[PDB]
C-alpha cells in the first residue's frame, strides 16, 4: 500500500508536467509544420516532441509495473479479509 | 541525420522488399495500409497475412495494422476512417505512431 501510492503520486505528477509541457509543443510544432515558416525551429520543436514522448513512455511502462503490484496487494488484502469472515464466523 | 530522417530509414529498412510497399514521406505512402501491415508483418508474422492482403482495401489494411499493433501493447494514434475519401494523413501523427512502433520494438 505505502510504496505503491507514493511513487503513483509522484508518477501522476510527472505525467502531468510531460502533458502539460506537449500540448504546448504539439500546438507550435503543428503551426510551424502547416506555415513551413521556419524549418530550424520545426525540427528542434520535432526532436522536443520525441524527446517528451518517451519520457511518457518510461513513466506509462513504470506506472504499469507498480500498477500489477498493488493489483497483487488487493487480492492478499481480499485473502486476509477472507480469513476475518471465517474468525467471525467462530466468535459465538 | 536528424529524427525524421533516421526514423524514414528505419521504416524503408524495416519493409525492404514488401510487395506493394513504397515509402518517400509520412503521408500517402502510409494511406493504403501496406506499410503499415509489413512493419507488422516484419515484427509479427503470426499476426498478419501480408501475402493475401488487398492494395485497395484502404479500410481492411488499416485495420489490421492498428489491431496487431494494439494487441501489443501500442496505442491507437489512427482509426481506419481516418484515411477514408481519399484523405492525406496527418503528418505529425504518422510519424508520432511510427515512432511509437519503433519504440516498442526497441524496448521502449
Amino acid at each position: 500500500s505505502q510504496y505503491v501510492v507514493g511513487e503513483l503520486a509522484a508518477l501522476e505528477n510527472e505525467q502531468k508536467q510531460i502533458d502539460t509541457r506537449a500540448a504546448l509543443v504539439e500546438k507550435r510544432l503543428r503551426y510551424l509544420m502547416d506555415t513551413g515558416r521556419n524549418t530550424e525551429e520545426e525540427e528542434a520543436m520535432m526532436q522536443e516532441w520525441f524527446m517528451l514522448v518517451n519520457k511518457k513512455n518510461a513513466l506509462i511502462r513504470r506506472m504499469n509495473q507498480l500498477s500489477l503490484l498493488e493489483k497483487e496487494h488487493d487480492l492478499e488484502r481480499r485473502y486476509e479479509l477472507l480469513n476475518r469472515e471465517l474468525r467471525a464466523m467462530l466468535a459465538i | 541525420p536528424n529524427a525524421s530522417q533516421s526514423l524514414l530509414v528505419w521504416c524503408k529498412e524495416v519493409t525492404k522488399n514488401y510487395r506493394g510497399v513504397k515509402i518517400t514521406n509520412f503521408t500517402t505512402s502510409w494511406r493504403n495500409g501496406l506499410s503499415f501491415c509489413a512493419i507488422l508483418h516484419h515484427f509479427r508474422p503470426d499476426l498478419i497475412d501480408y501475402k493475401s492482403l488487398n492494395p485497395q482495401d484502404i479500410k481492411e489494411n488499416n485495420k489490421k495494422a492498428y489491431d496487431g499493433f494494439a494487441s501489443i501493447g501500442i496505442s491507437r494514434l489512427l482509426e481506419p476512417s481516418d484515411m477514408v475519401l481519399l484523405a492525406i494523413p496527418d503528418k505529425l501523427t504518422v510519424m508520432t505512431y511510427l515512432y511509437q512502433i519503433r519504440a516498442h520494438f526497441s524496448g521502449q
